[PDB]
C-alpha cells in the first residue's frame, strides 16, 4: 500500500507539475507577446491615426 | 490378515506423518515466500519513489 502510494502520487504529480510548469512558461511567454503586440497595436494605430 | 492390518496401519500412519511434514514444510514455504515478497515491496518502495 505504501509502495502503490507513493508510485501512483508520483505519477500523477509528474504529469501534474509538467502541465503546471508548461503553463507557466506559456503564462510568461503570453505577457512578454502582450508587451510586444501592446506596443505594435500603439504604434501601428497612433500612425494610422496621423 | 492379522499382519496385512498391520503393514497397512504402519503405513498409513507413515503416511499421515508424511502428509504433517509437507503441510508444515509447506507452511513455512509460504512464510518465507510471503516475507521474502514483503521485502521485494519495500524494496520497491524506493524503487518508485526514484521512479
Amino acid at each position: 500500500a505504501m509502495s502503490m502510494a507513493v508510485e501512483s502520487t508520483g505519477n500523477a504529480k509528474a504529469e501534474a507539475e509538467s502541465r503546471a510548469e508548461a503553463a507557466r512558461i506559456e503564462g510568461e511567454g503570453s505577457v512578454l507577446q502582450a508587451k510586444l503586440k501592446a506596443q505594435a497595436l500603439a504604434i501601428e494605430t497612433e500612425a494610422e491615426l496621423e | 490378515l492379522a499382519i496385512e492390518i498391520t503393514t497397512n496401519s504402519q503405513e498409513a500412519a507413515a503416511k499421515h506423518e508424511a502428509q504433517r511434514l509437507e503441510q508444515e514444510a509447506r507452511g513455512r514455504l509460504e512464510r518465507q515466500k510471503i516475507l521474502d515478497q514483503s521485502e521485494a515491496e519495500k524494496a520497491r518502495k524506493e524503487l518508485l519513489e526514484l521512479e
